[PDB]
């Protein structure tokens, strides 16, 4: 990444306050809802036919954690997401067709559900910093597309 | 398009932001300058630095502009047309920023609206605001 | 929006096109695979090889497509409303790659009509495939 | 720059056949002519009015051959293109104010300004190897930016 020591820190710092389980569920969950056509992949997930029924699913806040999940593993080796986040490019390419720009979508709406969370604390110089860790897990998971 | 639901979520999220649209524009342009700096190439003429006179004005003049098309929601096309014409002949703001705007938007009301901030209001500020952008950008060419 | 000017240039460009409407249209599809390989993960189901009956097969329908917009280009949003229903519904198609196949088919129109293909023509055919790929995406939300 | 050998020895062997005078003046004009919001940062140009007088404008032929002048160089230092392209960065960015995006719109263009000279020998993986060039140019171009 090219993050600043002090980048890398307010990230780091924010992260450590994380409720990984309920940002997990929410960041997808708002996905499936904000753009909607995301959920071509999740039809075997059940009803997602309301905003409602998309935030109940629990197969949706399941797939949120596992998502978060690698996603925070991945804030661990920040200095080569490329590395760490290969073989799950991969999987991503091969196997489940996954159009790398929702990798992008997300992101965003991740930043959204942070700020949400943390109000006052999610400051301009602290979404800064995480826009270019959004950035960087897209590009790292984007990577082995072919 | 935008659904009556959603003309609904829209007026209802934005009612509540009230005297504070204006400090709502300012701190959107904040995030915006700060999460995506090569936005800041469209403003060298101004004071980008924190608290800058400049940017809180331009703040409220964005903020305004949203206002005015909330409340033409139904026929926001016509209600923008000048502002169609300053970004598509003057401006000239290249289309890949407006969804950076957009979004620093969404953030900046997430994180001032907590509890109006639902899954499908989230989703129809989203589309509006999209839909405010294509009015923006209709007549580049 | 396509002024008459634009409505003429098009018209004969894609007139010189004729009967290679359908190889162009194959040619411009290979042409996207190898320079955006992230278009691929909408033909999973496809051969993707060079020669692929599945590719020409598919060129000549997007040929087909494109040249029926050509003979309504006044009324393009009916003419191309089903295109636009399966697109927005079914293949739910992200809307990025519809820039990346309209540059893939002006390289390709380019590499085979060095005379028509002048700065006027190019400008044109550039409008007219932003106003298709607007049209197809135009139901997506 | 995921530049294959093969990759980069038929970016070269193409690259030796181009009048950089030529197609410098090509593909400026057409920029000016295909998106002629580009216009904005020619004024002084004089008479970019219409496509004939964008296209033999005697500046924007000689300014497009200064800028295919820094991009042949590019080509000689694709290791390198950051440090080779960074004193031109620095200057979009701080005195010119271009937008990247401009970057990228002028790289498929040039790209179909190749495929319109060179026809069928503008084959599908010659055009491969100049996406990952135009782009290798546009972000060497924007990594000064700040
Ligand atoms: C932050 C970016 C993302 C990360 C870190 C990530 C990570 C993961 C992980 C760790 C798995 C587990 C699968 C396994 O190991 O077998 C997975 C599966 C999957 N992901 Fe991703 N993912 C991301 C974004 C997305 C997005 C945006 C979508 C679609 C909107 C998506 C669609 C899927 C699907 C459909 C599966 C398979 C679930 C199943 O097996 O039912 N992923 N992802
Ligand atoms: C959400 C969509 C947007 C809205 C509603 C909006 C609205 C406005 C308004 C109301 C003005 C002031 C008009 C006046 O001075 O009378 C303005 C000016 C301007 N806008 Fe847009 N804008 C939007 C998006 C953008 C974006 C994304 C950019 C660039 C990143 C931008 C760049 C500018 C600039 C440079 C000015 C002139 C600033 C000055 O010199 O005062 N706008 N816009
Ligand atoms: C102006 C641009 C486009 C036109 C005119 C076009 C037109 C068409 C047409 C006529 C069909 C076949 C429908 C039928 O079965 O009758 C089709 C199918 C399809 N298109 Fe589009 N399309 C365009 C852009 C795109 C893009 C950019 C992509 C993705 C990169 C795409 C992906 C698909 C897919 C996956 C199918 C279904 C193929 C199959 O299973 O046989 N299209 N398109
Ligand atoms: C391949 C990408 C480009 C390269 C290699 C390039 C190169 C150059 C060079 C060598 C100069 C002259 C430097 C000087 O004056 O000291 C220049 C100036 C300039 N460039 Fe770029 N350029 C590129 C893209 C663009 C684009 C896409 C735009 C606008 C859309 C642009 C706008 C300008 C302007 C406005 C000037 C100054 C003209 C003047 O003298 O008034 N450039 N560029």
């Amino acid at each position: 990444m090219h993050l600043t020591p002090e980048e890398k820190s307010a990230v780091t710092a924010l992260w450590g306050k994380v409720n990984v389980d309920e940002v997990g569920g929410e960041a997808l969950g708002r996905l499936l809802v904000v753009a909607p056509w995301t959920q071509r992949f999740f039809e075997s997930f059940g009803d997602l036919s309301t905003p409602d029924a998309v935030m109940g699913n629990p197969k949706v806040k399941a797939h949120g954690k596992k998502v978060l999940g690698a996603f925070s593993d991945g804030l661990a080796h920040l200095d080569n997401l490329k590395g760490t986040f290969a073989t799950l490019s991969e999987l991503h390419c091969d196997k489940l067709h996954v159009d790398p720009e929702n990798f992008r979508l997300l992101g965003n709406v991740l930043v959204c559900v942070l700020a949400h969370h943390f109000g006052k604390e999610f400051t301009p110089p602290v979404q800064a910093a995480y826009q270019k860790v959004v950035a960087g897990v897209a590009n790292a998971l984007a990577h082995k597309y072919h | 398009v935008l659904s009556p639901a959603d003309k609904t979520n829209v007026k209802a999220a934005w009612g509540k932001v009230g005297a504070h649209a204006g400090e709502y524009g300012a701190e959107a342009l904040e995030r915006m300058f700060l999460s995506f700096p090569t936005t800041k190439t469209y403003f060298p003429h101004f004071d980008l630095s924190h608290g800058s006179a400049q940017v809180k004005g331009h703040g409220k003049k964005v903020a305004d502009a949203l206002t005015n098309a909330v409340a033409h929601v139904d026929d926001m096309p016509n209600a923008l047309s000048a502002l169609s014409d300053l970004h598509a002949h003057k401006l000239r703001v290249d289309p890949v920023n407006f969804k950076l705007l957009s979004h620093c938007l969404l953030v900046t009301l997430a994180a001032h609206l907590p509890a109006e901030f639902t899954p499908a209001v989230h989703a129809s500020l989203d589309k509006f605001l999209a839909s405010v952008s294509t009015v923006l950008t209709s007549k580049y060419r």
